[PDB]
DNA sequence: CCCTCCCCTAC
């Protein structure tokens, strides 16, 4: 393996482990899986408002850079509060990482002689209505009939 | 224009040049004003480019921005750069002449009747179990002749009117656009002679066809790359 | 737009023989070295010139206007041989566009902000 | 089943979004873009009608009857034998009307909504009425109301007031414009008749004359192509297409 | 003609990368085709610095009018009946661009109708 | 046989003739009888 | 300044579409010559139909655009993706840009099209570039500006525009001068090669090109990323 | 001077101890808190431990590496394979800095480090769960116990008397399986 | 603002 170096000071080992963690984390108080509850892709939905109803308050907060909470040591957070001094002739590069080679290609890869039933009969009728009127069975006469017998489970085979 | 065969006489008995349709083709169920308007000013290009040394005239195509409907109103009098206002000023149509789909060239007194093509696309697209080849085609067009009619598949072909297909009057030469294959023939039918040219299209394998009204013989130059 | 431009633009462009268009300075050039060829020899005075346009030019950290004016130079002289050879004309202009200009290149190797890491032959 | 297909889809579409993606910036866009859609009047008109049964017998009064039962004995006046049996869904929507206006009055019949010449349906009453209650029911229990979102959202082109109706001529790109129009509206509708066409092919057993007609006197309520296919002839017919024909000519009379 | 040509094509190939074609001489010189296919021949010689692809054509018998893209196999070799080099282009990929070009006077072939305004 | 020996048998011996472009040569007149004629069965209004 | 930032948009635009068509940054079959891409694109530039790709490079192309008062020099950065070494620059040098608030599509055009063809005929001189071993990143020069210090005042965005505003500033972080290219080892030094190119010089825009190669190496650089010899 | 150095070295080293415990199996996922939590401002997600007692923990090991800092060579964190007590990874952080600078300067190289890390770590290959613990060693110039590479240089802070380098090593039977973190 | 009638569903 690696060698820690010439001279090397070793820490304690850590308190928890990969499996003891969570089960002591439940133990402590909060939840095994912290859930996201529903947020806001952009924070020009939050409307700076509090979100309640029927006396319940709900705290609802966006995943965008703009709203997160600086990372806190000490359960203090940090930030500068000094005005930023800009120096001449600095550089700067961009930090989002571009779409991978392979995400590109696979996106252009893919783009019994025995009678045990009931024997069925089926009947509709055609009526020549007078304009439109619909079928009358006091002034209108009926002009076709059609039946289809089931011969599924029609037996006799006459 | 004779710069490239650099035989002044023999291009220089093309009088007229006649394009069939289909100039720019796009998908009008997606599609912007800003291409189609980079694509038309394009042609207008060639047009000016082309219109001083060779009459040009222009006909409507099946995906051209034109009705539907196949008989289509030409182009427009818009649509085309500004250098052509000379040419649209109204009194000089000779040598840059709009047209509707079907028409009569009166060609020095010899009439030839050009359509885009769609009706023949539209029976093609049909199956039908009782009859794509070059042979096939020119005997669709020796059908269509003979039923004396122009869209024999009224309701694909054309939508009502504001009926000008029955033909009146048979042209001494056929031409139909936008084919897969070119075919030539000389056909007789109740003592008069027809011909019917199906000239291909430039997008794909893009020949052109050269009609001599002397000897009512048909040519082609093939233009590769 | 924000009181730090320090000019009419954000920076200020080298102006020689009252030209600024970097195109209209290189047809100058072309046009100078294209009639100096068949007067046997440029002046001094106009190379004593172009010298200091190009030392003052590299003193801002442009040595791709430099390159770009040395490659045009050397085309210029390729594509004027076989007709222009042998006249008194190209040899002194060769001579001056190699020691004039090729040692000239590889120095101020600047970019506002110390010195530019590793070095640089040039395609030249 | 006592509401509309477009809210069932609606609520269908917002509850599958909140359970994958949780982000309710997504549902909020959503739902604009169907309130837009709505209101500007691009909707098959078939999922905005209601089914109820109604039991003629079982009504204690004309006052208490349903909404259903109002166009029910509006078809009977016309014809006695249009009589729905027991516990029949009769379909029915709401056109716009005036203010104050009981909802029982209007009771809009789909045939009578399509053939109406000048009926268009109240999208107001609508997308709050049958949007807002649940969607706030299958809301608030988060904290948030969807009828602020609700409430968020002269002249042949959008100039904001200009004859042919238009202040700038921009010839070249609004005749583009006019003809891209037409060609998509007329492509739709050569389509929606080819497909009317092959489905009528089914009893005419002929793909030529007489067919067509055949087809376009195909009028099934259940069907969302004669649905488009009305939409598409009315825009086609309607007075707006007259005006772009009339501009298309006023451009090219130079 | 020699010196002049010659410099306008030395310009529009370096100065500005453009491909540039014979008719933009017709235009430039108002001189014939052939004279400018003549140019270009001598054009292609004595130069040293082969910094442009030539493109050169073929005029077969059947007016077979087709763009060599080989160099070394090119079929019917007996049926041509005109070649000459097309363009000279900079790089491999050809993509020409095309503009207005005021052909006043440069027409070899003239159309027997004219041109009235008003 | 190679690129280079076609160009020079070809446009080396070009004939430089009939392109003086002073007096080009009038290009045949094919006139359309219904240019102006009008009455086109399939125009529509 | 309205004309003025959509010619530049495209110009940046056709820059980027190119150097990631023939550098081998993305495949070829995704790249398709077209002239319409929402635009009036000089010539047929290659653009990718990745809508994440496009969308990215829209983003990428304003937030220079929108800081391009304070930007005299926008580089293309070609870095491998094995080992994090600069192999590739190409630099849009915006010497003065002529900004005024105060010349036509068609000599503007031409000069972009110059511009793009001079470096088409740059890139296919280049050797090829293997598949799936490759990078590229976005790195700007700047003269008075701080990005990243905008969030320090917990600002609650009510527009789009001050959301975008926000989201640009601290989208950049602070580099360092040749930082990418080889430290220098001492047996046998990298020597960076300078390429000059020609730019458009149009009255309203002024732009300057070139280009870098490292053209060298000390071993485990430009290894197999050069498809051999060819 | 000292002061603004102190306090932002306490927040990037706390941000990657994180990052890298997040990264890495060391401890499973869906166990940190990347959605409320910012670290220098960057549009990336920074994870932190919900458990107290690990947050703790790093907080104090970071203390007492900060109280010994004039007496510190090298700092880094490993990477351990269970059963084999042998170092796969170590993140290495050289420390060359001798005890005027302002706090935007040291603010933004800190930035900078902070996103080569985020970025080096993303392409870094999936591990398999329960095989992976970490341990953190510092190195003495001139309770703490006495005690092949493919190193990949990282840019650090050099803005002045900052010199912090910071570099990684890396080289199991079967550990690494390939297989998007924040997906779940 | 609350009651009554009608519609619909879940166990
Ligand atoms: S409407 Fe629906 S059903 Fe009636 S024909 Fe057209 S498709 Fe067939």
């Amino acid at each position: 393996g690696l060698r820690y170096g010439k001279r090397a000071f070793v820490y304690g080992e850590p308190p928890f482990g990969y499996q003891d963690i969570l089960n002591k984390l439940e133990d402590e108080g909060f939840p095994k899986i912290d859930y996201k509850d529903p947020f806001f892709s952009n924070p020009v939905d939050l409307e700076n408002k509090p979100y309640a109803y029927a006396g319940k308050r709900f705290e609802i907060s966006s995943t965008h850079v703009s709203t997160r909470i600086p990372v806190q040591f000490g359960g203090e957070t940090v930030s500068v509060y000094n005005k930023p001094t800009f120096d001449m002739f600095s550089s700067w590069k961009y930090a989002l990482k571009p779409p991978t080679y392979d995400a590109v290609q696979k996106w252009y890869n893919k783009v019994s002689s025995v009678h045990d039933s009931l024997t069925h009969l089926t009947l509709e009728i055609h009526a020549n209505t007078r304009s439109d009127k619909i079928p009358d069975p006091a002034i209108d006469e009926v002009s076709m009939i059609i039946w289809c017998l089931e011969e599924e489970t029609f037996p006799l085979d006459l | 224009m004779g710069r490239i065969n650099n035989k002044i006489d023999d291009i220089s008995l093309i009088g007229r040049l006649l394009i069939c349709g289909n100039s720019v083709d796009f998908d009008i169920k997606s599609v912007n004003k800003d291409e189609l308007m980079i694509s038309l000013t394009e042609f207008s290009k060639f047009l000016h480019n082309i219109l001083p040394s060779i009459s040009v005239d222009i006909m409507p195509g099946t995906n051209d921005p034109s009705d539907k409907s196949l008989p289509q109103q030409p182009f427009h009098k818009s649509l085309f750069d500004k250098s052509l206002e000379s040419y649209f000023n109204g009194s000089n149509k000779e040598i840059l002449n709009l047209v509707t789909n079907p028409y009569e060239f009166s060609y020095n007194g010899v009439d030839v009747l050009a359509v885009s093509g769609k009706n023949i696309n539209d029976i093609c697209k049909y199956v039908i179990p009782s009859n794509d080849d070059i042979e096939h085609r020119l005997d669709l067009m020796e059908c269509t002749m003979k039923w004396q009619n122009i869209a024999p598949t009224a309701p694909d072909t054309l939508w009502c009117y504001p009926d000008p297909f029955v033909l009146d009057k048979w042209p001494h030469v056929y031409i139909v656009a936008n084919q897969p294959y070119f075919g030539t023939r000389v056909v007789e039918i109740g003592g008069k002679n027809i011909k019917i040219i199906s000239v291909p299209e430039f997008s794909s394998t893009g020949m052109i066809i050269l009609l001599d009204l002397e000897t009512l013989e048909a040519e082609t130059v093939k233009i590769d790359i | 737009k924000n009181h730090f431009m320090g000019q009419n633009s954000i920076f200020q462009p080298i102006k020689f023989q009252n030209l600024t268009r970097f195109k209209k300075i290189c047809q100058l050039v072309k046009q100078w070295v294209a009639e100096t060829l068949g007067d046997g020899g440029p002046h001094e005075k106009d190379v004593k010139l172009f010298v200091k346009y190009l030392i003052k030019l590299c003193d801002s950290n442009r040595v791709h206007l430099v390159l770009h004016l040395s490659n045009l130079i050397s085309r210029e002289l390729n594509l004027c041989a076989f007709l222009n050879q042998d006249h008194s004309g190209f040899q002194t202009w060769e001579r001056i566009l190699l020691n004039d200009i090729i040692p000239l290149l590889n120095r101020n190797k600047h970019t506002y902000q110390t010195v530019r890491k590793l070095d640089m032959d040039f395609e030249v | 089943r006592d509401g509309i297909p477009a809210q069932q889809k609606i609520i269908e579409k917002c509850i599958r979004l909140l359970f994958q993606t949780k982000d309710l910036s997504k549902i909020k866009k959503y739902l604009q873009n169907e309130f837009f859609k709505i209101q500007i009047g691009k909707v098959s008109a078939q999922d905005f009608c209601f089914a109820k049964e109604v039991k003629l017998g079982a009504y204690k009064s004309e006052k208490t009857a349903p909404a259903g039962a109002v166009v029910v004995k509006r078809r009977i006046n016309e014809d006695h034998r249009a009589e729905p049996q027991y516990k029949e869904r009769i379909p029915y929507l709401v056109v716009k009307g005036k203010q104050g206006q009981l909802l029982r009055e209007r009771c809009v019949s789909p045939e009578e909504f399509l053939e109406g010449e000048n009926l268009e349906l109240d999208s107001e009453y609508y997308i709050n009425k049958i949007l807002i209650p649940p969607l706030d029911r299958l809301f608030n229990l988060i904290g948030i109301n969807v009828g602020n979102w609700a409430q968020e959202i002269c002249g042949e082109e959008l100039k904001i007031c200009s004859l042919c109706d238009d202040c700038l001529e921009k010839r070249s790109t609004t005749t583009l414009s006019f003809l891209i129009k037409k060609l998509k509206r007329q492509k739709e509708y050569q389509t929606l008749k080819t497909v009317c066409r092959t489905c009528s092919y089914r009893y005419t057993s002929d793909a030529g004359i007489e067919n067509d007609h055949i087809a376009s006197k195909c009028n099934s309520y259940d069907c969302p192509v004669f649905y488009s296919r009305v939409k598409a002839e009315r825009y086609l017919r309607d007075n707006q297409s007259v005006q772009r024909e009339e501009a298309l000519i006023s451009l090219n009379d130079w | 003609m020699d010196q002049k040509a010659s410099y306008f094509i030395n310009e529009k190939l370096f100065t500005e990368v453009k491909p540039v074609l014979f008719t933009d001489l017709i235009h430039h010189l108002k001189i014939g085709p052939s004279m400018a296919k003549k140019l270009m021949f001598d054009y292609y010689k004595q130069t040293t610095n082969a910094k442009y692809n030539c493109v050169v054509i073929c005029c077969y018998k059947d007016q077979t009018i087709k763009i060599i893209h080989d160099l070394s196999n090119i079929p019917q070799q007996d049926s041509i009946i005109d070649c000459f080099i097309y363009a000279f282009n900079p790089m491999d990929s050809f993509i020409p661009y095309y503009d207005i070009i005021d052909q006043k006077d440069c027409l070899t072939i003239k159309n027997s109708y004219e041109l009235k305004v008003s | 046989l190679h690129m280079d020996a076609l160009l020079t048998k070809f446009n080396e011996d070009r004939s430089l003739q009939d392109e003086n472009l002073s007096q080009p040569r009038t290009r045949v007149r094919i006139v359309d009888d219904n240019l102006y004629n009008k009455s086109n069965p399939f125009q529509l209004c | 300044n309205r004309w003025v930032e959509k010619w530049l948009r495209v110009y940046l635009k056709c820059y980027i579409n190119l150097i990631l068509f023939y550098r081998n940054v993305y495949p070829p079959q995704s790249f398709d010559y077209t002239t319409y891409q929402s635009f009036n694109l000089p010539q047929f530039v290659p653009i990718n139909r990745h809508p994440a790709l496009i969308d990215y490079i829209e983003e990428l192309i304003l937030d220079v655009l929108s800081k391009l008062t304070h930007v005299y020099r926008f580089s293309i950065c070609i870095i491998n993706k094995k080992n994090d070494l600069c192999i590739e620059k190409y630099v849009l040098d915006f010497s003065e840009l002529q900004h005024v608030d105060k010349i036509t599509e068609t000599e503007v055009f031409d000069e972009f099209r110059s511009s793009l063809n001079s470096l088409i005929m740059h890139l296919e001189k280049l050797p090829k570039v293997n598949d799936d071993t490759i990078t590229f990143e976005a790195v700007i020069n700047a003269i008075e500006l701080e990005l990243g210090h905008k969030l320090d005042r917990n600002r609650r965005v009510d527009s789009l525009e001050e959301k975008a505003e926000i989201e640009r500033d601290s989208n950049w972080v602070k580099c360092q001068e040749d930082e990418n290219l080889p430290d220098n080892n001492g047996f046998q030094p990298p020597k960076i090669k300078l390429t000059s190119l020609v730019g458009s010089d149009v009255g309203p825009l002024i732009i300057h090109q070139f280009s870098e190669k490292l053209i060298s190496g000390d071993d485990k650089i430009l290894n197999g990323v050069y498809s051999q010899y060819e």
